């Protein structure tokens, strides 16, 4: 098995943000980001 | 501190007051630094 990790199809869904950190959940106008089923958010270091 | 006793020193106490000397534990740091001017994109995906 293998838990399904995080991922950017493109490098274009860094349009908007807040504070310091990118936001872009699980969609976008012409991607989709897999979310990470694992507890393993301790990654992307601001 | 932590489950032991100690004791500190200072420079501002009794002793070395008002005294015309350079003043000691003096260090510089320097460190390296890069200045960009403006690189146009080269994607297209970052103007939509």
């Amino acid at each position: 098995e293998a838990y399904p990790p995080l991922c950017s199809s493109d490098a274009a869904m860094l349009r908007t943000a807040h504070a310091g950190e990118t936001g872009a959940d699980e969609v976008h106008l012409a991607q989709y980001l897999i979310r990470d089923a694992s507890p393993l958010r301790g990654c992307l270091p601001l | 501190v932590g489950d032991k006793l100690v004791f500190l020193e200072a420079l501002e106490r009794r002793v070395y007051q008002a005294t015309r000397v350079a003043y000691p534990l003096i260090g510089n740091i320097d460190i390296t630094f890069i200045m960009p001017m403006g690189v146009f994109q080269a994607n297209s995906m970052d103007r939509y």
